[PDB]
């Protein structure tokens, strides 16, 4: 036995779904085996992308051109630093950026 | 599960996969001895109230449908167990006062 | 599983729990939010850097030794000796399951390696914005000037401070 | 940047996801509390008026006892998540108050406390059941590679910058502030003398201009 | 998260936020279900 989780995009986009059977092998149940369980209906892709629908154990799913794909999520673009003992990197130009940060403050004063 | 006709993008746990059994295995030790319940119920003489008899019965098979189909019993109230689901069970020891 | 925990494999018991409303649903949803939260908290405590920085093969850090904190390539998992020391000192059928984390130990170690490499090679500039390469002696000169100590102290006692740091 | 903020807030409706999640959690808790009234909790009917109209008190008391037992358990459970949710709401409100006090009313030198980059100021905005901060930050854009040295030999003495780091464009050496390229002639009014060249690792040879010498010569 | 953000990505001037003494810079390390920091601090030793 094991839990059943459905991986789907929004119903506005597509009605295609991907089914994950939690913490079981792909024996009793386009099949991808993960550490989180048995994934059926999602294609396996070598390429890594940003996580959209998290699954577990580094596996994330997304709806891309169309079918549901599964991949190991990327940690970001790799950027080596040209470090040496006699080189400095100093900015020559700057930009002023405005960012938006939202924090909840009040909860609805419900009296029962 | 979401009680809605529109599902947003994400993962949702909905049900639980279970393997259903198809074979029924019922096993009891194959004792062919007839149980002495007939001697207990059909004894010629019963003992007194304070000196109540106690018959320990072991190594037998009893069907208990004789207690059902006999209409001579004016008092039959079973308390701790359902008497109809008795032939499908097995017990350690049975005592008949 | 609330249903399997209370009334596993019993239709009458399931019918009785259906009479009590959605207590079963409430406790599963509560554990779903907790399980999401844990991965979320891991995300803000670890994934605060956009790029994965890697240290150069040259270890000329002014005498500062970082081989004990930097990952070892020989190991299949990219972890340090110290990280292995931490990981070595830390120690069913009733419907209870354990969900694996979204980020496992390998990408956690990769995130820590990226943070360490960015810190060592750039000071605070990789967190402020683009990673700017800085010599480590000059970086520690900035840090010493940040606490009211003149940089001449570092530039006269670099060997002593490196030896004390290694010790 | 403010125009881009306006465009982003007009386009992306999911930017207020935290506030929408708080509202949705409150609505779900209230809906659960409402729907729990329909449960029998072992009684023959979930309608109190139906129980009162159908049964005499000696059995109706047992039935309403089961009903109020289930209802009080549901109610105290609901109160439990209400207190917990109020706890993280209080924590978020304390965090927002600390953020606004240290970030709007002042200039916080904490990294990433007021968004990514070097913090200049922030402006709070009213929101339904929340507050929205617009963090104005200083972010570098364009950079270049330069050759640097920790100290400079003038006459065997070690010179260190009072503020900034020595840079070189390949032929000449300059001193500039740390977060912006602005090369200046390395003079005695920019650097201070401490120690000698035999101690500093990686010291180089240059010429330090003295403004007093042309004044004395003229 | 606050300790890593203001202690690894920068130089905090808060007392005892990154260990006893004058904080300079710190190292984060991976741990099971946690994070462990190596705070490098400046401590005076000999006085007159
Ligand atoms: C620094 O960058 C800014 C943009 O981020 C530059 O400003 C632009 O300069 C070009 C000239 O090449 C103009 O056509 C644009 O209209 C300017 N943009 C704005 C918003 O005014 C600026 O020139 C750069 N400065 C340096 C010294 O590189
Ligand atoms: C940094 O310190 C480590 C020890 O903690 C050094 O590793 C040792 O290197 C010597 C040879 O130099 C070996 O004989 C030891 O067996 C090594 N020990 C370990 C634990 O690896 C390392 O060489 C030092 N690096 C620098 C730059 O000095
Ligand atoms: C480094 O910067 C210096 C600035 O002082 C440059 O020197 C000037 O170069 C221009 C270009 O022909 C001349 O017109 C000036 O007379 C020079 N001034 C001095 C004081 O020498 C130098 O060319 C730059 N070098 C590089 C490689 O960029
Ligand atoms: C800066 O210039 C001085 C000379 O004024 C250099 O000193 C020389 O050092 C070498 C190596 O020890 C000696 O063989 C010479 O005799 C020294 N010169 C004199 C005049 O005594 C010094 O090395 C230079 N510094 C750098 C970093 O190049
Ligand atoms: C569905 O998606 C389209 C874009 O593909 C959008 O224009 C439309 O408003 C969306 N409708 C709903 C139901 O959200
Ligand atoms: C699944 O079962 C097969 C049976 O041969 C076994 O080899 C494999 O290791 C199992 N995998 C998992 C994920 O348990
Ligand atoms: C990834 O590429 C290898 C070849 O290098 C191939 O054998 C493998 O099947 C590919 N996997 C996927 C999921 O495309
Ligand atoms: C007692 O005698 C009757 C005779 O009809 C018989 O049916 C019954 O089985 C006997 N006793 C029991 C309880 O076995
Ligand atoms: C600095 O030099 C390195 C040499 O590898 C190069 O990769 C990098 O792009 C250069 N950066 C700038 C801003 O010139
Ligand atoms: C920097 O390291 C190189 C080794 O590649 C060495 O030759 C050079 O002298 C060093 N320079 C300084 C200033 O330490
Ligand atoms: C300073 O002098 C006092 C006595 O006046 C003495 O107790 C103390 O140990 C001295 N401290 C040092 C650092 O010499």
């Amino acid at each position: 036995f094991g839990g059943v989780s459905v991986i789907t995009p929004g119903t506005n986009t597509s009605n295609q779904v991907a089914v994950l059977y939690q913490d079981v092998n792909c024996t009793e149940v386009n099949v991808f085996q993960t550490r989180a369980g048995c994934l059926i209906g999602a294609e396996h892709v070598n390429n890594s992308y940003e996580c959209d629908i998290p699954i577990g154990a580094g596996i994330c799913a997304s709806y891309q051109t169309q079918s549901i794909i599964a991949y190991t999520m990327s940690l970001g673009a790799e950027n080596s630093v040209a470090y040496s003992n006699n080189s400095i990197a100093i900015p020559t130009n700057f930009t002023i950026s405005v960012t938006t940060e939202i924090l909840p403050v009040s909860m609805t004063k419900t009296s029962v | 599960t979401l009680k809605s006709f529109t599902v947003e993008k994400g993962i949702y746990q909905t049900s639980n996969f279970r393997v259903q059994p198809t074979e029924s295995i019922v096993r009891f030790p194959n004792i062919t001895n007839l149980c002495p319940f007939g001697e207990v119920f059909n004894a010629t003489r019963f003992a007194s109230v304070y000196a109540w008899n106690r018959k320990r019965i072991s190594n037998c098979v009893a069907d208990y449908s004789v207690l059902y189909n006999s209409a001579s019993f004016s008092t039959f109230k079973c308390y701790g167990v359902s008497p109809t689901k008795l032939n499908d069970l097995c017990f350690t020891n049975v005592y008949a006062d | 599983d609330c249903t399997m925990y209370i009334c596993g494999d019993s239709t009458e018991c399931s019918n009785l729990l259906l009479q009590y409303g959605s207590f079963c649903t409430q406790l599963n949803r509560a554990l779903t939010g907790i399980a999401v939260e844990q991965d979320k908290n891991t995300q803000e405590v670890f994934a605060q850097v956009k790029q994965i920085y890697k240290t150069p093969p040259i270890k000329d850090f002014g005498g500062f030794n970082f081989s004990q904190i930097l990952p070892d390539p020989s190991k299949p998992s990219k972890r340090s000796f110290i990280e292995d020391l931490l990981f070595n000192k830390v120690t069913k059928f009733n419907g209870l399951t354990v969900l694996p984390p979204l980020l496992t130990d390998e990408m956690i170690a990769q995130y820590t390696s990226a943070l360490l490499a960015g810190t060592i090679t750039s000071g605070w500039t990789f967190g402020a914005g683009a990673a700017l390469q800085i010599p480590f002696a000059m970086q520690m000169a900035y840090r010493f000037n940040g606490i009211g100590v003149t940089q001449n102290v570092l530039y006269e006692n670099q060997k002593l401070i490196a030896n004390q740091f290694n010790s | 940047a403010i125009g881009k903020i306006q465009d982003s807030l007009s386009s992306t409706a999911s930017a207020l996801g935290k506030l929408q999640d708080v509202v949705n959690q409150n609505a779900q808790a209230l809906n659960t509390l409402v729907k729990q009234l329909s449960s029998n909790f072992g009684a023959i009917s979930s309608v109190l008026n139906d129980i009162l109209s159908r049964l005499d008190p000696p059995e109706a008391e047992v039935q309403i006892d089961r009903l109020i037992t289930g209802r009080l358990q549901s109610l105290q459970t609901y109160v439990t998540q209400q207190l917990i949710r109020a706890a993280e709401i209080r924590a978020s409100a304390n965090l927002a108050a600390t953020k606004m006090s240290e970030c709007v009313l002042g200039q916080s030198k904490r990294v990433d406390f007021c968004g990514k980059g070097y913090h200049l100021m922030s402006f709070p905005q009213s929101a339904p059941h929340g507050v929205v901060f617009l963090h104005v930050t200083y972010v570098p854009a364009q950079e270049k590679n330069f050759t640097t040295a920790p100290a400079i030999c003038h006459d065997g003495k070690a010179h260190f910058p009072r503020e900034g780091v020595f840079v070189s464009n390949g032929t000449h050496w300059f001193v500039t502030q740390r977060n912006f390229y602005e090369p200046q002639i390395i003079t005695t009014d920019n650097t201070f003398v401490s120690g000698n060249c035999d101690v500093v690792i990686g010291i180089v040879n240059n010429t330090v201009y003295d403004p007093l010498q042309p004044e004395l010569d003229s």
